[PDB]
């Protein structure tokens, strides 16, 4: 927003934001997510709240007998870290926001126990993040 | 004249002698004719079928309303001493429409009952827009033929100015074989005729001298012709147009107008040689179809009486000629004789406690 | 099946009057009644509720009484049948309302504690 | 309009007219019995004809 005589600011800057588009852009990616998910190591990557991920390679979550999930299930019910179950509990409930079927999948599972059983909890952040996947549930329900 | 046409459930045969006169259910004391209705053997067919049928028949029954309606006011524009009210006096397939109102008889022979009313009604339906496409056809070539007829009837209308000359002038007031002489009909009316038969070689030059000579006289103007030289007509025109003398270039030939005469003639006695027999065709096709009027009527009469009652089909129908400005009186007697079949509960609008329809002139 | 509309009284007579010389009211009358109500969902009324049904078996009456009877007020979601498996799953979910009431609950608990530390400056 | 006996009259209206409906359809039931006699019993003739008259 600040403008400068100068061409170099101008010039840089504009550079800077397309070559910063294209890293964020490429590292929007699903291999690297589910390698890192199924290895369980949950950073908070900017990946998780890219819009474009759920809008169009939302499917790609649903593995064989939706493998993704279920173990994000389990380890859920194994790990303690906050943040970590933070990010799980944050990408199960971007997903389940737009398939009212796998809604119903993850209901015959019994997820909702445990993020009800994981709402009540020491970190209110992990139980605030529990309310929001709970409501993304209460969704039609 | 406006008939009723009421059902009652039939608890009682004795009924018959309701609707016929019987003074303890009479109308106004036997001052209001009542008149038992043909009750014939009609099955049932359907029931919760027959509730978008007869929904179905109801609309039908509302375009037969509008068919028939049209082919009264057509009957009104028949014209010819057969205008509207002149032969107010219309028949009822041939006998009066009282007599056949108030004689109501059904045969059999017009739709095997055995078929399903559904189709019946389907039926009636088809022949009601056959004839329907019939009258729209023959009065759309009937009224193409009377506007004919009058264009040449107006064609006889109009001043010189707006109207030909076919039995005012000859064909030897105007040069014969001329080489170069145009003859001009030039109206002049009578306040200049001595102004242009005087003045006539001041209008214009080239002209033929002395042939300033009258050919007839109409009822508001005089008629003459000037004979000139063929560029010279249209200095006599330039002239004459302010002068009172309305140019007329009428051209003559004996095919011209006798041809349009004759085919006035003829097409006058075609139109009435097809006048006859479109008298015939509207009586004997509104015959049936103000048959079928009352039929459909009747059929929803006794559909309604079957779905109002009960699963026996004995109602007791009825037509029934209220007594003048004393239709209220018999409204009240009417309610207190049909409140008692329900008793629980039947505003009554057109949703009265019993089953009515209604005919009219 | 039989289904049976949901409707606060307002003008039953009226309209089950009106339903009766349009339809041939014919079947049986099923009559239930809810005192201490709930606000209703649209406006909040705090109202009682009765009703009255006599709901016909043709497709036909199924349709026409159906528009009628949404058209004016009522709630024909609900549709009883035969099967009684049908019911218990419902009573499941009726079982499952008290989470769903707790989940609210704490959504109203968290939206009002939130405000304060805002508040506060 | 119904007293306490008379919604039962008219159920029994629905009723009694739905046996019609059954004994009407039972009725175009053996119609159509007896049309599909007709069929196959022709068709099976003439298959069963057609045989005899080869091996003839």
């Amino acid at each position: 927003q600040q403008k400068y005589d100068d061409e170099d600011i101008s010039e840089d800057i504009k550079f800077l934001l397309e070559k910063l588009g294209e890293s964020v852009q490429d590292l929007s990616s699903f291999d690297e997510y589910s390698s890192e998910l199924k290895s369980g190591r949950l950073e908070w990557s900017p990946v998780h709240k890219s819009e474009k991920f759920w809008r169009e390679n939302a499917v790609r979550l649903n593995e064989k007998n939706y493998e993704l999930l279920k173990i994000l299930t389990k380890l859920l019910e194994v790990s303690d870290d906050p943040q970590v179950l933070a990010v799980a509990a944050h990408d199960v409930g971007e997903y389940v926001r737009h398939y009212p079927r796998g809604k119903r999948v993850i209901e015959q599972l019994g997820g909702k126990q445990l993020v009800m059983n994981h709402m009540h909890h020491e970190d209110q952040q992990v139980r605030y993040n529990a309310l929001l996947a709970v409501q993304k549930l209460m969704v039609h329900n | 004249t406006e008939f009723w046409l009421i059902s009652a459930p039939g608890e009682k045969t004795c009924q018959q002698t309701w609707e016929k006169l019987h003074a303890a259910t009479t109308k106004n004391n036997n001052l209001a004719v009542s008149s038992k209705f043909n009750i014939p053997d009609l099955k049932v067919g359907t029931l919760d079928v027959l509730v978008g049928l007869s929904d179905e028949l109801a609309k039908l029954d509302a375009f037969v309303e509008g068919v028939v309606k049209k082919v009264a006011q057509y009957m009104a524009d028949v014209l010819e001493d057969s205008k509207d009210k002149v032969q107010e006096n219309l028949l009822a397939s041939g006998v009066d429409l009282v007599t056949y109102i108030t004689r109501f008889q059904w045969d059999m022979a017009k739709y095997p009952i055995k078929q399903s009313l559904k189709n019946i009604s389907e039926i009636i339906a088809k022949g009601v827009t056959q004839i329907d496409n019939d009258l729209k056809s023959r009065a759309s070539a009937y009224n193409n033929l009377k506007g004919n007829l009058q264009n040449l009837e107006r064609k006889n209308a109009g001043s010189l100015l707006t109207r030909s000359l076919a039995e005012i002038v000859k064909k030897d007031d105007f040069v014969l074989d001329s080489e170069y002489l145009v003859t001009l009909l030039v109206v002049v009316p009578k306040l200049n005729h001595n102004d242009w038969i005087k003045q006539y070689e001041t209008l214009a030059e080239m002209v033929v001298p002395r042939s300033s000579n009258v050919l007839s006289e109409d009822q508001d103007s005089y008629l003459c012709n000037v004979t000139l030289f063929r560029k010279a007509v249209d200095d006599f025109r330039h002239k004459a147009r302010e002068n009172k003398f309305i140019v007329r270039d009428f051209q003559y030939n004996e095919e011209e107008m006798k041809a349009d005469k004759e085919e006035m003639t003829r097409l006058s006695t075609d139109k009435k040689k097809q006048f006859g027999p479109l008298v015939r065709w509207l009586k004997v096709n509104f015959s049936e179809a103000f048959i079928a009027w009352i039929h459909i009527k009747a059929l929803r009469v006794f559909v309604e009486s079957v779905l109002r009652y009960g699963l026996p089909v004995n109602f007791q129908a009825m037509l029934l000629q209220p007594n003048k400005k004393s239709v209220k009186k018999l409204r009240e007697v009417l309610h207190e004789l049909y409140k008692h079949l329900d008793s629980s509960a039947a505003s009554q609008q057109e949703y009265y406690p019993y089953v009515y329809y209604k005919i009219d002139c | 099946g039989f289904v049976a509309g949901v409707i606060n009284r307002e003008r039953i007579p009226t309209f089950e009057r009106m339903l009766w010389r349009v339809c041939r009211g014919n079947v049986f009358l099923r009559q239930a009644e809810i005192e201490n109500p709930l606000e209703d969902p649209v406006t909040g009324d705090y109202v009682h509720k009765s009703v009255f049904i006599i709901f016909f078996q043709g497709d036909q009456l199924k349709n026409r009484v159906k528009k009628i009877c949404e058209g004016f007020r009522a709630s024909l979601y609900p549709c009883p049948e035969t099967p009684q498996e049908r019911k218990e799953m419902a009573s499941g979910v009726n079982t499952r309302i008290d989470d769903l009431q707790m989940v609210l609950n704490q959504t109203e608990d968290h939206r009002q504690r939130v405000l304060q530390a805002a508040a506060k400056n | 309009a119904l007293s306490d006996a008379d919604v039962q009259k008219q159920i029994k209206h629905m009723m009694a007219f739905i046996e019609q409906e059954a004994n009407e359809k039972a009725e175009e039931i053996d119609a159509k019995a007896e049309e599909e006699f007709n069929i196959e019993k022709g068709r099976l003739v003439q298959t069963q004809r057609l045989k005899i008259m080869e091996y003839y």
